[PDB]
């Protein structure tokens, strides 16, 4: 019943700019590369599809670490510790039966204890001010979906996942959300992006031309990269191994 | 005897009710509650009249401190004190207002309450009414999300029998129970158990079958052994109840929760467009 | 211990149903109804002519027994 | 590759690793896989516990060939239109199911091969029991809670059916003494297992002398809420060279320590006897006799398919989980 | 001892006579070079791998994984190589092939299932609509 | 495969140091607005009337805790 889907719609399209974390942060910081990041994420998602989580989990875990190293200076050795502190406040909200702290401090190998966790949670809330209920693409492809086959929004899913690996932080989460479902549409079955959406949204593919040409060129770039746990992940029947498919060369915009 | 203590702070505000709420905390065992942290976040997103406002976030090593705002009295103990006089039409068709308000507000914000009764109604002495307990409060996106909601008293027949998809017509059962003992002041249906509970809700309501529900008989929990039990006298429900209000709880109590009416579709109701501001008549 | 309801009915049969204990409760059979003979022998204390007339999934420690008028 | 090439037995040893579900989608694949999808060895064991159905569903299931069918608690409330041939179940569950006597006559009109049977808490009738009758190859039976037949119904019943195994006639809600005289009369000769109870002002002393003196071979019987039954049918159970589980729960007529002398019968094992013995006086009766099981299992297992969702252990592979 | 298999072209593979007594056929012939023309040495070979990995085995349902990993090949040489475990009769392989094939048949739609075994579709348009009508107690 | 080590050990009490003196910026803020000793659940000098209301007052919500015989009848009870 649409009684209040387009009011939520546009209630997450006002709140996704609020809690937009800077771009430029990573500079900031002494000892992190960008490397480092998807290095903590790739490791991230690994832990995460190991525990049997959902996605929307890892979406608000790697927000929040944005969010919080954006803000904060840091030794690369409390990246790990702060990157679980994340997954499990994730997993604490959105999850239905969440991972005990005893997994979290184990999977680690050890190299923290419990109370190093437990204060790392408390700094964590902290500088977040208790505002958790952030938006993410997921929400939006969800909602975009309802206007449907597996496939189409399992290879969306996995754009927008790949988009989060690494030019993206500059544009919105409903951006991306958009150029990665246009992209599959694309991808999958030709079809273009109908015209019920850009009445919802407001967005025209004109808009979202470049992070469009990005998500190409990295989903080209994507097959060859140093790591693939989100292919292996994406090679398994529940995903419909859609991550050995081809990219598409060029688009026809 | 009834341990605890509480403070309060009234110098100078128009809003000058305030009250500290402490709770307790184990550090080396799952940290934060879950259910304090929903209750957190989903609560400083929302701000209206008709639901009780937080001011402050007091995180210490051990204890959370929470200035909410401070009221007066909820409706357990004022219905209670006016069991026998009963409460005037006007102020129940006022405290609905504010009511169906309020969960507009909360269903368009995407929060779920799921935990309506009342004991967690609050009223103010001038006849505003606010909600509270956010803590079974969840920010939904339809998935499947935790099979275990509001109470025996007040639960709504998709959960008793089972269902998967729990969407936010819920609640809506939940106020017209809430209305309904409001109007009588007897509980609709007083449960012993949960099958007790479908058995009084059935014997209410007369047994569903495809013709009132479509797609019943394929839920997980039904087999036609049930009585057969037919829908009975809407007026008697409700004796001392007039025709609109009859008919707005016969479209606010209806089994297919795709035929139970939103909040806003029950904002212009005819019974509902004529809205007084009465106060409360007790002490509070 | 072994809690009793108040007598329900419709035109045709009249209903009771039973809550019992943890002990009682861990040997009520899964597969199978029972017969008189049978909630007999585990404790019940009622008339002739009561039925057994099926299980509640979600709370096996709860039996429903019905009889004609 | 040409996938159609493929031989019959090959195509079958393929279909013998699916479940139910899968196996009716590929049915409509194209007409050869539309024959092979019900080839009468796909369908040896079926299952429907508790699913709704309909009386031509299971018709023309059972028509493919089932040999165990196993539909506990299931509703057929609707009418059977189609006919069919003889059909050739051998196990067939039944019990507690919600199903019209008409619908219940017209399917077991066509069933002759029954060797286990099984018709809880049902509801049955002259025209039933009459066509039951043809069944003359009944290893067991089982007609608890049921009501509503006749005396020569009774009696063409029991004498038809000479095999019998075991029989649990209990707790019928309408019999009369001449019912209870009429069965034990004609009862056949090889009944190793027997229950009786509930008929408490209908169960005699004489009739349960005619019983003895008729079936040596009883080995577990009960005859519980019989409040007609004194230490002399006590010798009469001592003729009984087989008794190793006996029950005589609630059976007040009898004093508690004339159960003493039960010890002395060699053959048994267990004596459940529910409702006389007095607390406390238990211990009294294990001294007394400590060479038995007193009050060790509630539960009866005359003729109940199920006691583990294996039928009378076959095991059900076309399920539903 | 041993004994030479010769293949539909003449490439005589000589295996020992323990290890082809998995085949049945073969067991009951060296009971009383020979060429087996329904065979060509491609699945021979394979055939000849299995059997040696298996010399000595005891003699869903948890395939092993060798034979697994030995499975992950397409279509033809699937179908090429179920077809010569019939020919010779060797339950192992026959078995778990067959579980391959059904587990990979295993949740897909009648379109995908028709398209994927190029199987020629007949009798449409009129009666699938009576076939899905003989499943909805499903 | 999960459980890896992305960079071993760093020491650990400077981490305790360093979040604790990020942790000590709601000590002054608190007294100043809301004139209260949360750190040890006392009142203070006033601005904000400190009483304490007895718990039979205020509707329970601000204080709730989280989560031959033997004749085969019926004798009533």
């Amino acid at each position: 019943v649409p009684d209040y889907h387009e009011d939520i719609h546009t209630y997450l399209r006002e709140m996704e700019v609020k809690c937009k974390p800077k771009v430029g942060y990573m500079k900031k910081q002494p000892d992190i590369t960008n490397s480092m990041r998807a290095i903590l994420v790739d490791w991230l998602v690994e832990v995460g599809e190991e525990y049997k989580l959902q996605n929307e989990t890892l979406h608000l875990a790697v927000n929040y670490i944005d969010r919080f190293l954006s803000s904060m200076s840091v030794l690369r050795g409390k990246l790990q510790l702060v990157g679980t502190a994340a997954m499990l406040l994730a997993s604490k909200f959105e999850e239905i039966y969440p991972p005990e702290v005893a997994e979290f401090v184990y999977i680690t190998d050890d190299t923290y204890t419990k109370k190093q966790v437990l204060r790392m949670e408390h700094l964590v809330l902290k500088v977040l001010t208790f505002d958790l209920a952030a938006p993410t693409v997921n929400q939006f492809l969800t909602q975009y979906f309802l206007h449907a086959n597996c496939k189409v929004e399992s290879l969306a899913m996995f754009l927008g996942e790949l988009s989060l690996i690494d030019p993206y932080l500059k544009y919105l989460p409903s951006v991306i959300a958009g150029a990665a479902f246009h992209l599959a549409l694309y991808t999958v079955t030709g079809q273009s992006w109908p015209e019920s959406l850009i009445r919802k949204t407001g967005y025209t593919l004109e808009s979202l031309k470049p992070c469009l040409m990005d998500l190409h060129q990295t989903y080209l770039k994507a097959p060859q990269h140093a790591q693939q746990s989100i292919r292996e992940k994406y090679k398994n029947s529940k995903y419909h191994g859609v991550s050995l498919l081809n990219p598409p060369e060029t688009l026809n915009l | 005897g009834t341990y605890g203590v509480v403070y309060k702070a009234r110098n100078k505000l128009t809003g000058e009710v305030v009250a500290l709420k402490k709770i307790r905390l184990d550090t080396e065992t799952e940290g934060v509650p879950s259910t304090a942290i929903r209750e957190i976040s989903l609560l400083k997103e929302l701000n209206h009249p008709n639901i009780v406002k937080l001011l402050d976030v007091i995180h210490t090593e051990n204890k959370l401190y929470l200035v909410f705002e401070f009221l007066h009295q909820d409706l357990k103990k004022f219905m209670d004190a006016s069991a026998l006089t009963g409460i005037p039409l006007p102020l129940i068709k006022s405290y609905l207002f504010q009511l169906l308000q309020g969960l507009a507000f909360c269903h368009s914000h995407r929060v779920l309450h799921r935990d309506l009764k009342p004991q967690n109604l609050l009223i103010n002495t001038e006849g505003a009414i606010k909600l509270a307990d956010f803590g079974l409060a969840r920010a939904f996106g339809v998935r499947t999300y935790t099979h275990e909601v509001v109470t025996l008293w007040y639960r709504a027949p998709e959960i008793l029998l089972g269902c998967k998809y729990y969407s936010t017509a819920v609640d809506i059962w939940s106020l017209g129970c809430i209305f309904a003992e409001m109007v009588t002041r007897r509980a609709l249906f007083p449960g012993d158990s949960e099958i007790d509970q479908l058995f009084r809700i059935f014997r209410t309501l007369g047994t569903p079958d495809e013709v009132v529900w479509p797609g019943v008989t394929s839920m997980p929990d039904y087999k036609p052994s049930f009585p057969k039990w037919a829908r009975q006298d809407f007026s008697k429900v409700v004796p001392p109840l007039d025709e609109d209000g009859r008919s707005l709880l016969s479209q606010m109590l209806h089994y297919d929760p795709n035929k139970r009416i939103s909040a806003k579709a029950a904002l212009a109701h005819p019974f509902f467009q004529d809205v007084t501001k009465p106060v409360p008549h007790l002490r509070l | 211990q072994i809690y009793y309801s108040d007598k329900y009915d419709d035109e045709e049969f009249e209903y009771r149903h039973v809550m019992l204990p943890k002990d009682i409760a861990k040997l009520v059979p899964k597969t199978h109804l029972m017969s008189e003979s049978e909630w007999r022998n585990l404790g019940v204390q009622q008339s002739q002519g009561w039925v057994h007339y099926m299980i509640h999934e979600p709370e096996p420690h709860i039996l429903l027994f019905r009889r004609p008028l | 590759v040409s996938w159609d090439s493929l031989p019959d037995e090959l195509l079958l040893g393929i279909f013998s690793c699916l479940c139910l579900p899968e196996l009716l989608k590929v049915s409509g694949v194209c007409k050869r896989w539309y024959r092979l999808a019900s080839d009468e060895s796909l369908w040896q064991t079926l299952d429907l516990t508790g699913k709704n159905l309909h009386p031509d569903v299971t018709g023309r299931l059972l028509s493919q060939g089932v040999i165990a069918f196993r539909c506990p608690r299931s509703f057929m409330d609707q009418p059977l239109a189609e006919h069919f041939s003889p059909f050739r179940v051998q196990h067939m569950d039944l019990s507690n199911s919600v199903i019209e006597v008409s619908t219940l006559h017209g399917i077991l009109s066509q069933c002759s091969k029954l060797q286990n049977l099984s018709l809880e808490g049902l509801r049955l009738s002259d025209p039933i029991v009459n066509t039951l009758a043809k069944n003359s190859n009944l290893v067991r039976l089982n007609l608890s809670g049921c009501s509503g037949f006749s005396e020569f119904a009774l009696q063409t019943l029991l004498s038809s059916c000479s095999r019998l195994d075991e029989l649990n006639l209990s707790w019928c809600f309408d019999f009369t003494e001449k019912h209870v005289q009429v069965a034990v009369a004609h009862v056949s000769e090889t009944i190793t297992q027997l229950n009786l109870s509930g008929y408490r002002k209908n169960l005699q002393k004489s009739d349960l002398s005619t019983l003895v003196r008729r079936c040596p071979n009883l080995v577990h019987l009960d005859l519980s809420d019989s409040v007609m039954l004194k230490n002399d049918c006590f010798q009469e159970f001592f003729q009984l060279n087989y008794l190793q589980h006996l029950s005589l729960s609630r059976c007040y007529d009898i004093i508690p320590e004339t159960l003493l002398e039960l010890g002395e019968i060699p053959t048994l094992k267990t004596l459940q006897v529910f409702g006389i013995v007095p607390d406390g006086t238990l211990q009294l009766l294990k001294e007394a006799l400590p060479h038995l099981q007193i009050n060790c299992s509630h539960f009866t297992t005359i003729a109940r398919p199920t006691i583990n969702q294996e039928i009378w252990g076959i095991k059900c592979r076309l399920t539903l989980q | 001892p041993s004994i030479k298999l010769q293949s539909s072209d003449g490439e005589i593979f000589e295996v020992d006579v323990e290890i082809a007594k998995q085949s049945v056929t073969i067991k009951t012939m060296l009971e009383d070079p020979v060429p087996l023309p329904n065979v060509n040495a491609a699945i021979l070979k394979k055939v000849i791998q299995w059997c040696t990995h298996h010399k000595d085995d005891p003699p869903t349902d948890d395939i092993p994984v060798w034979d697994q990993e030995f499975l992950k090949v397409d279509q033809g040489t699937l179908f090429e190589l179920i077809l010569a475990a019939n020919y010779l009769d060797i339950k192992g392989l026959l078995d778990v092939t067959c579980k391959t094939v059904a587990n990979m048949i295993k949740g897909k739609t009648p379109e995908e299932i028709r398209k994927t075994f190029n199987i020629k579709n007949d009798f449409t348009e009129e009666e699938e609509a009576q076939v899905r009508k003989e499943n909805q107690w499903c | 495969s999960a459980c890896r080590n992305l960079f071993g050990p760093v020491d650990h009490e400077e981490l305790t140091r360093d979040l604790e003196k990020h942790c000590r910026d709601m000590e002054e803020a608190s007294q100043r607005k809301w004139n209260f000793d949360f750190q040890n659940h006392k009142p203070l000098e006033g601005k904000y009337e400190w009483q304490e209301v007895e718990k039979g007052s205020l509707p329970e919500f601000y204080y709730r805790p989280p989560r031959a015989g033997s004749v085969e009848q019926t004798p009533k009870k």
